[PDB]
RNA sequence: UUAGGCGGCCACAGCGGUGGGGUUGCCUCCCGUACCCAUCCCGAACACGGAAGAUAAGCCCACCAGCGUUCCGGGGAGUACUGGAGUGCGCGAGCCUCUGGGAAACCCGGUUCGCCGCCACC
RNA sequence: AGUGCAAGAGCAAAAGAUAGCUUGACAGUGUUCUUCCCAACGAGGAACGCUGACGCGAAAGCGUGGUCUAGCGAACCAAUU
RNA sequence: CCUGUCAAACUCCAAACUUACAGACGCCGUUUGACGCGGGGAUUCCGGUGCGCGGGGUA
């Protein structure tokens, strides 16, 4: 099924797990990637900005962190880097799969709700931003336009 | 400052758990008073499921009663140290237990503005293992 | 003292504004009233904020247009400085405009009527589409630029 | 609604604020009133009796004689006169 | 204490003073009320009425000022409890106070307690208040006739000094007898 | 208020901690069970009777801010959100401008270790 | 924690626990709110009185069933006081 | 200790705003009698749209 079901934040939350059953698990493998027996004790820090708040669905993100630090193996299995993604999939989502009789959908999945400007990946690298293009391929399987932004950088 | 700082025998309170007696008649020789019957909380397996329900006696004695007790059995106890409360307690034995405190306690048992003894004017371990090792015995 | 002309119709806006508007004797497009400046009045013209012009007029000004669009509280009789002497505790309508503008009478105190009933803009106004800091004519204005406005409208 | 009993949508006007949990003083349970005085009605979470229906919690009526101890005051919903039963606990002085 | 959702008791709840349960049924009657309190070497008796900053005492009496009267006796026992009843309960006349309704605070509802002789004293006062005869000494025992009898088994005075070796619940009357007829602050 | 009783507000008063105070007078602890009364067992408590001793508790007095709380300055922030208006922008989600209101978290610095009423009293 | 049972709310010298005692889960008749916001409408419900008789308590007082909001039924006909 | 996120059926907080009563101005009423009271006669109980706020639904 098409993110256009289910991209825009139009409805309330839904979050209650002690209301809700039958939730599918996450596709999400990790969040913490890289050396995270490190701490962000880098000279660099790029990070991911959505520019518009949307829904991210837990198959989406999969897709998209997988795509970056897939990628960020262009520093080795064991490279020296910490990649993030901040977000967690909380909001419930439904599909009425009788025919708008009794419509209250079923779970049939999660997404996250992001905000316009918030970062969703953060990635800690020394000058070697390869980074960069982990994401370049990133928010290219998420929804929104986004913008690529180093904080602690002005190697340039 | 001292004499009533000085530590004293507050109760003795002397309780055969069993688990359902003819046990008090002994316990009012050994005391000197009735003892009082020992009812039991929450259902249990060991066929205890009676809420109100006889299963053990205790004796409370104060004053000369406390002391003409411990005058004996005392003796038949060893121990001390770690078997200690932290407010000067010890219970050993049939148990037998022995509530230390100092001159105000009142203040804290009593129903007009009574109020909890300050950590200070508490008796620590220590200060309770002097006290009683200094009435005919030994410490550890 | 405030100078306020509506300059948007009854149609389609809030009753609550329009009964204000009423409440402040305009029951017209192009009625302008004069309001003293107190907390509140300051209220009720700040809910008609969007389909009103309002601001303080020149002393000239409130004299040309009270000169040309005053009337008693009823008929016909123009109120020139011989009304405003004849009928007024003033003595011309310099005097009138004065009072009113230092809000020490008002137009009924005096037996005129609440309502200055101003002509159409000559030459047009700005537009009831956007406010004064934005081009348009709405809202609170300059003593100059209400002052241009009720000049046009004399 | 989903159902319609008197304390229908009234968890947050009938529960209160952690730190004003517990029996209320007894001064403004005492509190006595005379014929013609404003008082507000607001519902006291910890004093049980002496209520009046939820919905007038807010009013400020007319108190106009006593039932027992309890005080009859006057109010007007919407454009209907209705005249309440309540203890001084739920009332207060209006000014 | 702890947090932002804590719940502290009223001060006089945590000074454990007030039984403010008990406090509401007292004002409950609408009448003033007796405030019979004690001390391990005194008893007082006040006439508190309601008011809008808190409680105002119109008329009380103390143990203590008996003395100021003949009294030469211990002032923590039944006889004196009474006497300073009496005392406030004439003070009160004094002061336009017609009835009352029995407040001990926190002692407990005894027969033949203090705090009932202190009732006992104040209603023969003059004042009304709503009470239970038999639940009251037996006279003998207000007059201190048991604190008598107790120093009859002597071998030592019960009295280190003080008044009398046998004591005097004749004292008392003398004094009440006293109470009872014109005198100052009354 | 050189120590008390009854309260109002019910943490600004809570939690924790330091120092000081009783020569006759008050509160206590304290001493003690013939009585009224009392412990499903204990004068522990409750109740009654009393001063040999003590200021160590409590309590009263002076003070500390580490925690909790109340209020204030500055910053966050005129941000977030929002009542009214718009032939302003945007494929749209949504955004913007004018007008009237206006926060929360958090940081830094102050405040707060109760206030007040009635009665009694070297 | 507990308070019979949903959910939300109330409660600590208690509304909870223990003990003891008691039958107010009483008869009569109302006021008011609710049912039905506003705004007419029955049964039912609740709050708050009074009259009478009682229970407990030293007493103020508390008890018009269970802390509060669910647990309810017209006319005709029968049986019953 | 440090570090990453949430709530229609969470709340240590907390608006704008809605709302009871009162005073003030305004407007209105006392020959146009308001507010209110009593009675006669209805129609009506398929609604729709824009905007704000929504709940459901891929729409
Ligand atoms: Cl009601
Ligand atoms: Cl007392
Ligand atoms: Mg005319
Ligand atoms: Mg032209
Ligand atoms: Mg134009
Ligand atoms: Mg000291
Ligand atoms: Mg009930
Ligand atoms: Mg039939
Ligand atoms: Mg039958
Ligand atoms: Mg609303
Ligand atoms: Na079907
Ligand atoms: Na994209
Ligand atoms: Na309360
Ligand atoms: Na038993
Ligand atoms: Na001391
Ligand atoms: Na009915």
């Amino acid at each position: 099924k098409p993110g256009a079901m289910y991209r825009n934040s139009s409805k309330p939350a839904y979050t209650r797990r002690e209301y809700i059953s039958g939730i599918p698990g996450k596709k999400i493998a990790q969040f913490d990637m890289g050396n995270n027996g490190a701490g962000p004790t880098y000279p660099a820090q790029v990070e991911l900005v959505v520019e518009k708040p949307v829904q991210i669905r837990h198959n989406a993100l999969e897709a998209a962190r997988v795509a970056a630090n897939r990628y960020v193996q262009n520093s080795g299995a064991a490279a020296n880097y910490k990649f993030r993604i901040r977000k967690f999939p909380f909001h419930v989502i439904r599909e009425n799969k009788d025919g708008m009789r009794a419509p209250f959908g079923k779970p049939v999945g999660t997404a996250a709700r992001v905000h316009g400007a918030n970062h969703i990946f953060i990635a800690w690298v020394n000058p070697d931003p390869n980074v960069e293009e982990a994401w370049r391929r990133a928010k290219m399987k998420v929804t929104p336009t986004i913008n690529i932004d180093s904080s602690p950088a002005g190697n340039a | 400052f001292h004499e009533m700082r000085e530590p004293r025998i507050e109760k003795v309170v002397v309780h055969m758990g069993i688990g359902h007696a003819n046990a008090e008649d002994i316990l009012g020789e050994i005391t000197g008073q009735m003892p009082v019957r020992t009812k039991a909380k929450r259902t249990v397996g060991e066929f205890d499921i009676r809420e109100g329900d006889p299963i053990g006696a205790k004796v409370t004695l104060r004053d000369e009663m406390a002391e003409e007790f411990l005058q004996t059995a005392l003796p038949l106890a060893e121990l001390a140290t770690s078997q200690f409360d932290d407010t000067g307690n010890f219970s050993f034995g049939l148990d037998v237990t022995v509530n230390l405190v100092r001159p105000g306690y009142r203040v804290a048992k009593r129903d007009k503005a009574s109020r909890s003894i300050p950590t200070k004017h508490r008796l620590n371990p220590a200060d309770a293992v002097a006290f009683i090792e200094s009435t005919y015995d030994v410490e550890v | 003292m405030h100078a306020l002309v509506q300059l948007r119709g009854e149609v389609n806006m809030h009753t609550d504004i329009q009964d204000t508007l009423e409440m402040l004797n305009i029951h017209h497009v192009n009625h302008c009233t004069l309001v003293p400046e107190t907390d509140a009045y300051r209220g009720m013209v700040a809910k008609v904020n969007d389909f009103v012009a309002f601001g303080e007029p020149s002393q000239e000004t409130l004299e040309t247009v009270l000169a040309t669009r005053a009337e008693p509280l009823e008929g016909d009789a123009d109120v020139d400085d011989e009304w405003v002497a004849e009928h007024t505790d003033y003595d011309d309508i310099s005097g009138l405009a004065f009072a009113l503008l230092s809000e020490e009478t008002t137009l009924r105190e005096q037996g005129l009527s609440p309502t200055l009933r101003l002509h159409p803009p000559r030459g047009g106004h700005d537009g009831v589409k956007h406010p004064v800091k934005e081009g348009g004519q709405l809202g609170k204005h300059d003593t100059e630029g209400i002052d241009d406005l009720l000049e046009a409208m004399r | 609604p989903s159902s319609n009993g008197p304390l229908e949508g009234t968890r947050g006007k009938l529960k209160n604020k952690p730190r004003d949990r517990g029996t209320s003083p007894p001064q403004r349970a005492v509190e006595e009133f005379d014929d013609g005085e404003k008082v507000h009605l607001k519902i006291d979470p910890s004093v049980p009796n002496g209520r009046f229906h939820p919905r007038f919690d807010g009013q400020t009526g007319t108190v106009e004689g006593k039932q027992g101890d309890a005080y009859k005051v006057d109010i007007v919903d919407g454009g209907k006169e209705k005249t309440i039963i309540v203890t001084a606990a739920h009332l207060r002085r209006q000014e | 204490a702890t947090g932002p959702r804590y719940k502290v008791p009223m001060r006089r709840r945590r000074e454990a003073r007030t039984d403010y349960h008990q406090r509401l049924r007292l004002l409950k009657s609408g009448k003033p009320r007796l405030v019979a309190r004690k001390s391990n070497k005194h008893v007082r008796a006040q006439l508190v009425t309601l008011g809008p900053n808190g409680d105002d005492t119109l008329a009380s009496a103390h143990s203590s000022d008996l003395a100021e009267y003949g009294w030469e006796a211990p002032t923590g026992n039944m006889p004196s409890a009474y006497l300073t009843g009496l005392l406030a309960g004439l003070r009160a006349q004094e002061a336009g106070v017609e009835e009352a309704v029995l407040d001990i605070g926190l002692n407990s509802p005894t027969p033949g307690s203090k705090v009932f002789a202190i009732q006992e004293g104040a209603i023969d006062a003059g004042l009304d208040i709503p009470h239970n005869d038999d639940v009251l000494a037996d006279w003998q025992r207000t007059r201190g006739a048991h604190i008598a009898e107790y120093d009859e088994q002597l071998e030592e005075p019960l009295y280190s000094g003080d008044f009398d070796a046998a004591d005097l619940p004749e004292h008392f009357d003398e004094l009440r007898e006293t109470l009872l007829d014109g005198d100052i602050e009354l």
